[PDB]
RNA sequence: AGAGUGUAGCUUAAAAGCACCCAACUUACACUUAGGAGAUUCAAUUGACGCUCUGA
RNA sequence: ACCUCGGAGCAGAACCCAACCUCCGAGCAGUACAUGCUAAGACUUCACCAGUCAAAGCGAACCUCAAUUGAUCCAAUAACUUGACCAACGGAACAAGUUACCCUAGGGAUAACAGCGCAAUCCUAUUCUAGAGUCCAUAUCAACAAUAGGGUUUACGACCUCGAUGUUGGAUCAGGACAUCCCGAUGGUGCAGCCGCUAUUAAAGGUUCGUUUGUUCAACGAUUAAAGUCCUACGUGAUCUGAGUUCAGACCGGAGUAAUCCAGGUCGGUUUCUAUCUACUUUAUUCCUCCCUGUACGAAAGGACAAGAGAAAUAAGG
RNA sequence: GUUAACCGUGCAAAGGUAGCAUAAUCACUUGUUCCUUAAAUAGGGACCUGUAUGAAUGGCUCCACGAGGGUUCAGCUG
RNA sequence: CCGAGCCUGGUGAUAGCUGGUUGUCCAAGAUAGAAUCUUAGUUCAACUUUAAAUUUGCCCACAGAACCAAAUCCCCUUGUAAAUUUAACUGUUAGUCCAAAGAGGAACAGCUCUUUGGACACUAGGAAAAAACCUUGUAGAGAGAGUAAAAAAUUUAACACCCAUAGUAGGCCUAAAAGCAGCCACCAAUUAAGAAAGCGUUCAAGCUCAACACCAAAAAUCCCAAACAUAUA
């Protein structure tokens, strides 16, 4: 079965407790599916943000329309919708309790790999659609190979190495050169200068 | 912060992939034993002793 | 506390477990929950035997999770020549068996052979029953 | 949460490098610094301001001594920012009982203990 | 008009009293809890609440020693049963050493 | 014909501690209580009988 | 809807910590009858009050449970003791609607009007090419989505003003934006011609009169080159109106025992100001007619631009 | 159940009768249709789920009268 | 000036509400929470002031504070100078923005609610003007001096030239489906050209391509300092 599976809006068994909306799930790099799992292609989330039904739908479908079953296949990275979002209805005066639910969201952060592809073919056949899918997308996305992915990673290593400017965010912070940790967040040690918010600036070192 | 371990922590070598392999002390009196051996050893992390604290022979005996 | 070396030296969960197919791949292989029904006339022989099997498994590292018993069926026979009654009844005893790779059953099987006590009949097949 | 930065302690450690662009050696290492405030007390957490006081330094630009130990040193490190650290070195002798009177501190710390105001 | 109402209960300013190192005269709560986070030792006793008071004059110190519970008390008992055959359990203690001498011999007269 | 050796199942035990067996509680196991059986292969650190391994 | 008490999250590692934040529960039950009497030393729900724990001793053996509760005075009681869904739960010994007939003291600490913030909703433009468009994604329309911008709506917020910032429409006078309804100049066309649709550029000039309607709107009639979208304190009441709407009178329906009420309906219902200061008080478009012509164009039906001539219309000035 | 005479079934003290009806009568509501206007959310006359009409809470006709509130022919008039 | 007259008195009625509250100078001085017919108020706590008695108080380092991140508590040294108690009081007990951790709401608000830390409600310098961002505080005179924070940078899409014959209108399927409706096959001739990768054909036909040769912007009174790429930090 080499196609995007439908991934339904919602669990089959939903969730009574209403969740709070920790952002912390968007904030930062990803801890899970950052490298491949037998796919030699993908589409690689350079930023945080929630994955509605529609996107997903959208995901689904473009691949599918430009597709060559027999020669190539794709896989989910990404679960399910799970975290749940209450809205409140149409206008109303702030208070009286927490609304109720309205529709589900796959939490992504940078550097997750959202959609995966593998099969007889280069990265240049691939690469076409999964970048207007990148575009559609609601982050920074890119249409990435594995070798495209590690050239990246090698030139961000170099870029560490590199760069004469004798003063890194790293350094500043960790030192508290300038009781800079009272502008600062705590995350700030660990995502550095890289990750600010949901944003992923990649440049910058 | 999360400082390791100084040496090596308890119950770190049994524990295993398969718990439903191993034989387990199914009495009271083999843990208290166990119990006993362990406190008998010494430890890294301070506890209560820190503060507080022929042939022809046996052949004859044999016989007999 | 956490952020002592001590942490975690309670840690007892992770030791304990508080919480079925036949997997038969390639280099590796299990039968999945063999019943072993002990079919016979004496009551006392058969549980006997269950025992003796029981106390098998125990030694060999096998495990045991179900040792139930089965209802006794009276079959009621007619001794045809001048109608003679004789009720007799028939027992069966089950033992439980399910992880078992490749060298061992076969020499379990022997072993039960073996030991086979007199007047008394096996059957060793799958758990799909409905007691 | 704002918090009280603990500072790990490969910051404060002298490589090579770091030895031939400053002054200082690793063995003979000086006594004393001359601790000078070159940053206000306000926009600043309490506790950071106490530690000033205590070293007193509440006038800015008016060196005080203190002893190169690591109480004196922790101290420092709470404040750091806040201030300018360098060592107190003497050239000539350190003070006897008829210099006293006649010393000068002087730019590139340094305690001086004949200041006359004659050219050589 | 909110589902949820109720949980307005307030701290029950529980923990650690007497850290260790701690000087302690007798009958002084060293730490209250409920669920036992720290167990009594030497020269420690327990109320009814699992709170721990101190039996004797002097410091307090916290110790992580083997558990082996009560056979009577039988949870503990099933969970040792249940644990592998090298395993044992460790539990966090609180002593007091205790400082003075229990009392000395003064003369009382020469008769 | 050569090599490794050699405390009862097992052991950085030195006649030990675990394994083990029969009963009675147990559906059975498990626990527990009562009992049971056991060993330096043999001659002054050396040699000669027992295995394991390799040849014919 | 909630109001007292308790457990978990928010509050990740000594305490503490909120919301009409998310979730579970309590207003007992069971066992005792030394659930006797005393008493060093501590904890404490951030006060007090209430709560908790407890060595030793004397006297006897050989508590479970997370919340499971209520002050004082009063009653009841020979005495020991016992009295509240005093649940608004630190409890006033016992009290309710209504007011547009209302009044007073305050409040921009708090709403309606307007501003301001924000932009969910709203509108616009791009990106993306799935899909419509006999075929053809881009003549035209356009899903899923993405990236921007705006501040016409409905809200949300409560920052200015309650020792008053006076409101819906209409009249009067209009300043402005352009996101152009007409008038001009272009590009594309599924543009032969006439009509069109669509995009660029253009804010010099213009953008009708009526029937109904308190109304903006809306429908309908007649036209028109066209009868633009919006902003300006939903422009403009010390210029006007007051038909609606914010009072006192009154009926119909309904609600209420009744007073009375209704983001129901309907008849009636006073709009004050002599200008102190600032500001200010004489700088061409368009339609139609005639020819061109019944030519170009089109197979026919039909049917033009430009160039030219003539008449009007409004606007400005006499 | 058969727009329903009718049937089956419940509750009630009785079950809104005559009449009149988009009314000065919650809303739907510019209800529908004939007259009236070139054009009618107005006015008149009809129709009737008025689910909130209705009988001295007075219901329904009608002669006169009304600075009451609506609509209107003609004439008239800044 | 009648929802119940007017006058005198009780009546200096009462007001948790508003307004007001008068010589000079100096000093210390900012908002954890609790109940409460209570949230426009108040008593206690907390902070604050004074006079006393005092002996430690802040800062802290090893060791230590549980099972199901940032930090904190505790804490000898050390740097310092005060904290605790006793006696006597009032007053604050309707707060704002900024950074950080969160919660509610739209991962809206100059929105609302907690925590940690700033700042403001106290002078000055900067960020255009500016409460809350930065630099900076203990005071007065000087026609002296060194500094601190402290001035925004960017300009963007050309692109190929040539040459195309054949087994073959592969089979299968299709009324017909010829490199191109859908599958199986994808072999093969000449130097070299896919059993064809875009269009295009009702099916054919023609066009290419692959191959040889050749070498970012839009809103409403009127843009908004003026201006400037070149003599040495
Ligand atoms: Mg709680
Ligand atoms: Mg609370
Ligand atoms: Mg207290
Ligand atoms: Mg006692
Ligand atoms: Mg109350
Ligand atoms: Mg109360
Ligand atoms: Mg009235
Ligand atoms: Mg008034
Ligand atoms: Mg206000
Ligand atoms: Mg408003
Ligand atoms: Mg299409
Ligand atoms: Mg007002
Ligand atoms: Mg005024
Ligand atoms: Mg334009
Ligand atoms: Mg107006
Ligand atoms: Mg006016
Ligand atoms: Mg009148
Ligand atoms: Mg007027
Ligand atoms: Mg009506
Ligand atoms: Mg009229
Ligand atoms: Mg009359
Ligand atoms: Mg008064
Ligand atoms: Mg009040
Ligand atoms: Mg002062
Ligand atoms: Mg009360
Ligand atoms: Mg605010
Ligand atoms: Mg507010
Ligand atoms: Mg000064
Ligand atoms: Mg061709």
């Amino acid at each position: 079965k080499p196609k995007l599976r439908f991934i339904e809006r919602a669990p089959l068994v939903p969730k009574v407790r209403r969740e709070p909306k920790n952002l912390s799930d968007i904030r930062g790099p990803s801890t899970e599916a950052t490298e491949f799992t037998e796919g030699n292609f993908a589409i690689l989330a350079l930023g945080g943000g929630y994955l509605h039904w529609g996107h997903f739908e959208m995901m689904r479908l473009t691949i599918n329309r430009s597709m060559d079953p027999k020669n190539m296949f794709a896989i989910w990275r990404v679960p399910a919708p799970f975290k749940p979002i209450t809205r409140k209805s149409v206008g109303h005066r702030m208070g009286g309790g927490k609304g109720a639910i309205d529709h589900y969201v796959t939490p992504v952060k940078a550097g997750r790999l959202v959609v995966e592809m593998g099969g007889r073919c280069e990265f240049e056949e691939v690469q076409g659609f999964l970048d207007q899918v990148a575009h559609k997308l609601p982050f920074a996305a890119k249409a990435v190979s594995r070798g495209t992915l590690e050239k990246m990673r090698k030139d961000q290593e170099e870029r560490e190495r590199n760069n004469q400017n004798p003063w890194t965010f790293e350094r500043i912070a960790t030192a508290n050169m300038l009781g800079i940790r009272k502008v600062l967040s705590p995350y700030d040690l660990t995502h550095k200068g890289k990750y600010w918010g949901k944003f992923y600036m990649p440049k910058r070192v | 912060r999360r400082t390791p371990p100084l040496g090596p922590m308890p119950n770190s070598d049994i524990d295993l992939s398969n718990l439903e392999r191993l034989e387990k002390y199914r009495s009271f009196d083999r843990y208290r034993r166990r119990a006993e051996q362990e406190a008998q050893a010494p430890h890294w992390w301070r506890t209560y002793r820190e503060y507080f604290g022929r042939t022809q022979q046996l052949l004859e005996r044999k016989q007999a | 506390y956490k952020t002592k070396p001590t942490h975690g030296i309670g840690k007892y969960k992770h030791l304990i477990k508080a919480e079925v197919r036949a997997i038969n791949l390639g280099t590796d292989y299990e039968y999945g929950v063999l019943n072993i029904h002990l079919t016979a006339y004496d009551m006392t022989l058969a549980e006997s035997y269950a025992q003796y099997v029981h106390n098998l498994c125990n030694s060999l590292s096998i495990k045991v999770e179900e040792s139930y018993a089965m209802p006794t069926k009276t079959i009621e026979v007619l001794q045809l020549q001048m109608l003679l009654d004789s009720v007799l009844t028939t027992h069966e005893r089950v033992v439980q068996i399910s992880g078992l790779s490749a060298t061992f059953a076969e020499i379990f099987l022997e072993i039960i052979q073996s030991s086979l006590p007199e007047g008394v009949r096996l059957s060793v097949k799958e758990h799909t029953e409905e007691d | 949460k704002f918090t009280r930065s603990r500072i790990p302690e490969k910051v404060f450690q002298a490589s090579p490098e770091d030895h031939e662009k400053y002054g200082g050696d690793p063995q003979n290492p000086h006594k004393l610094h001359i601790v000078t405030r070159i940053k206000s007390t306000r926009r600043r957490p309490y506790w950071e301001k106490d530690i000033i006081k205590m070293l007193g330094l509440e006038k800015a630009h008016t060196p005080q001594v203190h002893k190169n130990i690591p109480s004196v040193n922790a101290k420092l490190k709470v404040v750091k920012h806040l201030i300018r650290i360098k060592p107190l070195k003497l050239p000539q002798g350190l003070p006897a009982e008829e210099n006293m009177s006649n010393t000068c501190l002087k730019s590139t710390g340094e305690l001086v203990v004949q200041w006359h105001l004659k050219p050589v | 008009s909110s589902k949820n109402l109720g949980g307005k209960s307030s701290g029950r300013r529980q923990g650690i009293k007497k850290m260790e190192g701690h000087y302690v005269h007798a009958g002084n709560i060293i730490a209250t809890q409920r669920h036992f986070r720290w167990h009594p030792g030497a020269h420690v006793g327990v109320g009814k609440n699992k709170c721990l008071y101190a039996l004797e004059e002097g410091i307090v110190r916290y110790t992580k020693e083997v558990y082996v519970p009560h056979p009577r008390n039988t949870e503990a008992v099933d969970l040792i049963t249940r644990l592998p055959k090298g395993a044992v359990l460790y539990k966090t203690f609180v002593h007091v050493v205790p400082a003075k001498p229990e009392g000395t011999f003064k003369l009382v007269a020469m008769l």
